[PDB]
């Protein structure tokens, strides 16, 4: 709604999350970049001590 | 004139059979889980979360 885009018709069980679709469909760099970070923000498995 | 020999006819029929009325009585039908019910396009009828 902020960017005037049609409401996302998201299918339950879609392989992609809503943020992953929005990342491709959002042309604003800041919003898209934050969306990309949220999509790829993961824990790092590391052996410590 | 009544001619007994000429009036004798061998009537033929089936020895025995059984007649049934409601064919669908012999069919037990169920439906898939409605969450997974598909439409003509092989997609689920309803997809909103």
């Amino acid at each position: 709604p902020a960017f005037g885009m049609q409401r996302m018709h998201y299918r339950n069980g879609d392989p992609q999350t809503p943020f992953q679709i929005a990342e491709q469909q959002i042309q604003n760099f800041q919003v898209a970049n934050w969306l990309h970070f949220v999509n790829n923000n993961q824990f790092r498995q590391v052996v410590i001590d | 004139q009544f001619d007994f020999r000429a009036s004798m006819h061998m009537l033929t029929s089936n020895l025995t059979f059984t007649v049934y009325s409601d064919l669908l009585a012999f069919v037990s039908a169920d439906t898939v889980e409605p969450i997974n019910a598909v439409a003509f396009d092989n997609m689920r009828i309803m997809n909103e979360l």
